[PDB]
């Protein structure tokens, strides 16, 4: 992924 | 720096084979006095163009730009620290900054707006100068974040589990799949053992710390 949850 | 200490601490727990020696008493390794002060609560990888934006658990934000400089915005929403590649620090505010920092401040504001409006705060339930992100990298399975206070955080992508390693406390916080947050003294994991899941993640952590040590500057 390119950012967190 | 203290990465060498972290590596030694991890060597010692891993060598103790904590999940392979009979009765595991993992809960007795928990040490609330070792709860970390800071960790990364959110992150945005825009490193193909700009850098890595992140939020710390105190709702401050920062960016590690691709030129290896950092901008930190304190949780007061105005106070700024700029850190050059060499670690030289200067102070300013969003309200009053040199025009040379215009572009970087704009980028920080976009990252900040995004992480205020979106995403879950890691460690949300949990309540010493502000650290900055010294370096980071990603593998296929995790993101590795090294803070200027010596902490190393590893977030695993597939199962959302996380480690926050502090070499000063010689401690690890494990955030599990249900978002339970438990802080362990590493030497007590030697003493009492742990589940194979945590053990495997600590072996991975050792490899990541070796990678940090082998890629300094």
């Amino acid at each position: 992924p390119l950012h967190s949850t | 720096c203290h990465l060498s200490d972290m590596l030694q601490q991890l060597h010692s727990v891993n060598a103790s084979k904590p999940s392979e020696r009979g009765l595991v008493r993992q809960e007795e390794a928990e040490d609330p006095a070792c709860i970390p002060i800071f960790w990364v609560s959110k992150w945005v990888d825009y490193s193909d163009k700009y850098g890595l934006g992140y939020q710390l658990c105190d709702n401050s934000v920062g960016v590690l730009f691709n030129d290896s400089t950092r901008l930190i915005l304190y949780n007061d929403g105005d106070s700024l620290q700029y850190i050059e590649r060499d670690g030289t620090e200067s102070y300013l505010t969003v309200s009053s900054h040199p025009n040379s920092l215009m572009k970087k401040i704009t980028l920080l504001k976009y990252f900040r707006n995004y992480m205020s409006e979106h995403l879950l705060k890691a460690g949300a339930n949990i309540t010493a100068r502000l650290p900055y992100l010294r370096t980071w990298f990603r593998t296929r399975s995790a993101i590795i974040l090294h803070l200027s206070n010596g902490s190393v955080q590893i977030n695993f992508f597939q199962d959302h589990t996380k480690l926050i390693l502090c070499p000063l406390m010689a401690a690890v916080t494990y955030i599990d799949e249900k978002r339970d947050f438990r802080t362990y003294r590493l030497s007590l994991l030697e003493e009492y053992g742990c589940c194979k899941e945590l053990a495997s993640r600590l072996r991975y952590a050792r490899t990541m710390v070796d990678k940090l040590l082998s890629s300094r500057s």
